[PDB]
């Protein structure tokens, strides 16, 4: 009797990613640079989020060829991803052997009302969230890992900070909240109460939660850890930088030694040019989940 | 095979489920006419006073007794048991009075004291979850009566030929062994009348 | 002996189906109710129509009255408490009350949080207007449900609205595409796990009774026709001309709700029913959360 | 074969050109039969009294209905509160000839009317416009009436309604066939019913005037405006001499184009019910 | 006695299209590619929807020459499509022998209030819908087949998904709904009650319902089937792709084997460039029906 | 009793309905593997070109022929009939080529000419035949028994295990022909 697809296995895989950096890659070269730099995994896609923004149009699941290409190039896990609600894309990525699926708001959503019923899969999913209600809904749908949404491709952490702060603050409230108030809390949050109950019983969120969106510098990366992220996703900030390879090492090392300011200072030293980024004054981009 | 459930009040639907789950046909009986053509009858859990009140008002008493006289097996659960009993503590007169037993209504207390407990049932098997909801108990059993189960030295299940009775409500569990056991009695009774 | 299991709490309600539960203010009434065939009695200080007419703050009944009622009858005794009033509920429990009604006809004690019914041994019944409301009460530990209606009005319209709503939302959820539930839950304000239980089971997992404005045998049979599991009646029997006669009729109609000849007969001699109230009420009832 | 649409509707077609009178007891019923009523509507209180008393208005006590049935050889109508399926079943079980699912009673279902298709006994329903009419027909209504404003002694609403419905029928009858589906939608109507109307060249059920009919002139006016007949409740039994009113309404209804006669019939009448102007906040028009 | 133009014949023709792909074609070459790829029919038009969008102007019925051209090139059915309300265009397409007419919102509507009285024709019509009310109105006008509206030429399935989900959910409600609630339902939906009654009696929608609008990838195609489509319409996503002929085969094969994720993954592999598509932020385009 | 329906394309669901309504079990066949253990097969109405194109691409041709060789009864409706035919007018090569018949595709015209007409079917009277862009049987071999004609055209035929028609019975509520096929299956299972 061997058991696959258990919540424990799905979530465990995420617990094994903690303390590290997951990097968006468009090709094998990048993937190799990421593995070399110390990435704990790579997220495979057609265009980096900053480019997805700049190009516009409809963003879909990557070509399987690219994914296979990336898989062949590295010994660390390969993530990819899918459009919100796109069940078949996810089935495809699963059939390809992808290690973790990102049902992602950076791609063009396929279902604006219903996310994927992630419970039905063997491969685990990571989803974005802005608050504990959103988080709990994703978890109820079967998500096994979470990340802040941020504002991807902007080079601006502000949103990721907002989200990490919000979610962490709402967890703290729920953990110490009077037991009789949870059902009413759940309703105010738009949350499933059972998840809040699990949170309260456990004393923490029952899945890993990463920072993602606008992480551009070693200081950015260490900040999210300081604010309680379990790890960081980086896409644009490394491969839109002057020397990706150099950024990659610095982010990885700052993530790990996030309390060593002398080191972080050193690692920040020679970096050179970072991606320009975007202030805001955007009308509709991102925060597309339900 | 056609099993009636006395549908005047109570947990009728639960019995129907069991009956159908064991492959028999269920018939809800709110009227004397509906007794005709049935191979057996179930008297469900509910409120014995309510069932009696309704039995009286619509003249079901005699036709039920005729149904019994015809030799048709009858299964009484909780209130069901109370309807069958010959004697009821505190009662000058019984309801059907077809089973040579004395019962005490509400003997375990009130709903707060309602409980579940695993049982050993002679003909049926073991570890049968008994659910006791404001249950009565059998104080005294006649010689013709075979005791099928006890809980803490109280008689909680009994058979008397065609008549089957219990304090608890098996229809609230997913366990159908007792229902099967009753159906058997019906089969034997049915085959027996050639 | 395992007590206070969900199966036991809920089972007790399954044992009330098909019947009428009557509001009673004293033992005389309680005896009439038992005699008439009630499956239980709900004990209170004032009947809802009077609660309305008197106004003021409506609380848990004097324990004396409850004990009085308990001693007078062999059927279960319900009572119920003000919304959120944990201690009242503990008290009714300590008295041996069979089923607690955390009730919107009383003056709510907590306007944001209901009682955590899970923590008790004795079961609770709660009112609801829609499946979201239902599912929240169930998540709080309610073991039985009823429509809210508009109590003391002699008008079924609200109870009908509610029974219809809840039943329609159950049918949707039972046949709904599985992947749409989380989003549905959110729209309804429901706990998804309950909707999932509903879907898995193919029906609501607790008993649901009609309550509010049931005034005539036809009203009683109608609620059964609309899928109620049973009826609560307070004002319409003891504010009628002959309670004792009403009582029998409601009981018998509830049971034989498809026998229109019989219902017609039972409706015949009734005489005067409570006048009731149209509407044009500013704030009354629908106080739950 | 019983309960066919043809039978249900036919019964109404047999009521045309006549007056149906609200009665609270057998005496009244006998007066109505004597006066020439084509049927009588049995209730607990007359609409004007329903208004004045307020409270919750339900189906009448069966005793009263039986009482009335025993007193007359003309059909007896009664009902029920809107949506009240069981009340209707009860009236059916009593032998009532036509059920009025009525807005003058306190509605029991504010969203769904009775599924009249499931009954053997026919129903009459009120309407203010063809959409409303068509919905009631689609629910199985076999006869219609204007809603008016009952108990006011004021025909203005009944006139409005009869006019509206008749004007909308005329439009549909002569409308370009390819515009019906879009019309139905504008009206809130079932298209099949509008199609039936157009195919037939007229409404497929009888439509009566009801609400505020107070005088022989009132009664003849509704016929003039194309009513199939009239319902009268308050205007006869809240009048000075019911028995005299009753004959006059019946005779005016029948001879609605004989103005000399109507004038004569109007002559000695004496005091009519006072009635109510308007300035009512919520009363009536409760259907869906 | 041979009876033509019966509802059974009109609808049957659509029942014979199930499980397949219907492809938009502008010429015979394309039509032959479509037939070769396994299309169950071809929809003939002047410009593909993506081009209709990009060009703007007034879009009308195609030149009969082109339609004849396409008819002569293939043995599978030829559809074409007309402007909404354009009775004469439809008569013309009927006179030409067109097998199914699409009264289409992608063309510029001729009648903004009234659709064609389809009942008066012998040749069947397909119409678009976003919800059951819309559906039922088209059916009441005589439509014999339906499709989602989507947002054509965008390469984005989101709308088609919304529509398919909505219609399917509303069917389910009606099928299991309490009989006495239909008249009031019909009114809420803007539906003809007789159609809802037919649906309820039958236990399903009494006409075929296809997905259409934004179908761009084999995964997109299989998704619609997964959501309960009876088949798919594809226009832009095949002939605006890098290799139409290769896309065509893949969509056809994915549509048929919509639950075989290994296969779909394979079929998705070599595809190469898909049409870019459009996010949204469109002011008025499409959803023009009544 | 297990009846396959060739589920690559076309009016699959309709046949399933009939099959289940006659008390048999329906199995949708999109893959060779799914042929194993079946007592008979139905080739549904749809698009013969599409069906062939899919049959080729997934190597179903040989396994179908093996299925025929095994003596399993096969029912072809419209396109279904086209797949069975030995000869197709205008076609150098047929599809399965299992029935000794010549068929002409789209012989009644286009969809506009699609029609319904009551039929007399030998083994199976007044059977409503629905002809949707139907083909017709030009010529039948000696081994073939003609079961029905429409205006002097052969529209239904049997050849031992093989059953074929131009029309689509699965679009009607009338199951007589489905029953008649099931019978053939029942008789065949025995040998």
């Amino acid at each position: 009797m061997a058991l696959t697809g258990t919540d424990r296995v799905k979530r465990g895989m995420a617990e094994m990613q903690k303390g590290g950096v997951i990097m968006d890659v468009v090709n094998a070269e990048q993937a190799k640079i990421a593995e070399a730099a110390g990435a704990v995994a790579v997220m495979a896609l057609e265009r980096v989020p900053a480019d997805i923004r700049a190009a516009g149009g409809v963003a879909r699941m990557a070509d399987p060829t690219v994914i296979e290409e990336v898989m062949n190039a590295v010994s660390i896990p390969v993530m990819a991803k899918v459009r919100i609600g796109h069940y078949v894309e996810a089935r495809v990525l699963e059939a390809l052997g992808v290690d973790y699926i990102d049902e992602s708001e950076v791609l063009t959503p396929a279902d604006e009302e219903f996310h994927i019923d992630k419970r039905q899969f063997t491969v685990p999913f990571v989803c974005g969230c802005r608050d504990l209600g959103e988080a709990a809904r994703r978890i109820a749908e079967g998500a096994s890992m979470l990340r802040t949404k941020g504002e991807p491709g902007t080079g601006n952490i502000v949103e990721a900070v907002r989200h990490m702060r919000k979610v962490n603050a709402q967890i703290r409230k729920v953990v110490n909240m009077s037991e009789d108030e949870l059902v009413a809390e759940a309703k105010q949050l738009g949350a499933p109460v059972e998840v809040l109950r699990e949170i309260k019983r456990l004393g923490r969120l029952p899945v890993v939660n990463f920072a993602a969106g606008g992480v551009t510098t070693p200081a950015d990366a260490a900040l999210m850890m300081h604010l309680g992220a379990d790890g960081v996703f980086v896409g644009s900030g490394i491969f839109k930088s002057e020397n990706p390879e150099k950024y990659a090492r610095a982010i990885v090392e700052a993530t790990t030694h996030y309390e060593d300011y002398e080191l972080i200072a050193h690692l920040s030293k020679g970096l050179g040019g970072a991606m320009r980024g975007i202030d805001i004054a955007t009308l509709l981009p991102e925060h597309r989940m339900q | 095979m056609k099993i009636g459930v006395l549908g005047l009040q109570g947990a009728v639907r639960e019995h129907v489920r069991a009956i159908e789950a064991c492959g028999a046909e269920a018939v809800i009986v709110k009227k004397s006419e509906q007794l005709e053509g049935l191979d057996g009858l179930v008297l469900p859990g509910g409120e014995s006073t309510t069932m009696r009140r309704l039995i009286d008002r619509y003249g079901l008493m005699e036709p039920l007794k005729q149904f019994a006289a015809a030799g048709k097996p009858m299964f009484g659960t909780c209130a069901g048991l109370i309807l069958l009993a010959k004697r009821i503590v505190g009662y000058d007169e019984p309801h059907l009075g077809l089973m040579d037993i004395t019962v005490e209504r509400n003997s375990f207390g009130r709903q707060r004291e309602s409980f579940e407990a695993e049982l050993s049932i002679k003909g049926v098997g073991d570890g049968f979850v008994g659910v006791f909801i404001r249950a009565p108990h059998i104080v005294e059993a006649g010689d013709g009566v075979d005791v099928l189960a006890t809980y803490n030295d109280r008689i909680v299940a009994a058979r008397q030929g065609q008549f089957l009775g219990c304090s608890f409500n098996p229809e609230l569990t997913d366990d159908h062994r007792l229902m099967q056991y009753f159906l058997n009695m019906v089969k034997e009774a049915k085959m027996a009348s050639s």
